[PDB]
């Protein structure tokens, strides 16, 4: 029988998961850099 | 309690600083025109936050 509790859902930091964390910090970065993009756009129209 | 109290006051005298420093930078420019600079010294100098 097996010696484990059955918990396959690994840890941050993992492989796996900075894998993850590498790919999402990457969109992020893109979505928030296009946020402050826009920002900055509608900022200088209005004042 | 009295941390918590400190800890307000302190945000709410930051914050009447805030808009005493909008009031004081914005009278100027909004008198006679309409002209902010817009947000190129809008950001610096004081809130951006006119609509115009």
């Amino acid at each position: 029988a097996a010696s484990h509790s059955n918990v396959v859902f690994p840890d941050m930091s993992g492989t796996a998961l900075s894998w993850v964390q590498k790919i999402s910090g990457g969109l992020g970065a893109f979505a928030i850099g296009a946020i402050l993009v826009l920002v900055v756009v509608t900022c200088i129209g209005l004042r | 309690v009295g941390m918590s109290l400190l800890a307000l006051i302190s945000i709410f005298a930051s914050c009447y600083m805030l808009v005493a420093a909008r009031s004081k930078c914005l009278t100027p420019y909004a008198l006679t025109p309409g002209a902010a600079v817009p947000w190129t010294l809008g950001i610096l100098c004081c809130a951006p936050r006119a609509h115009a």
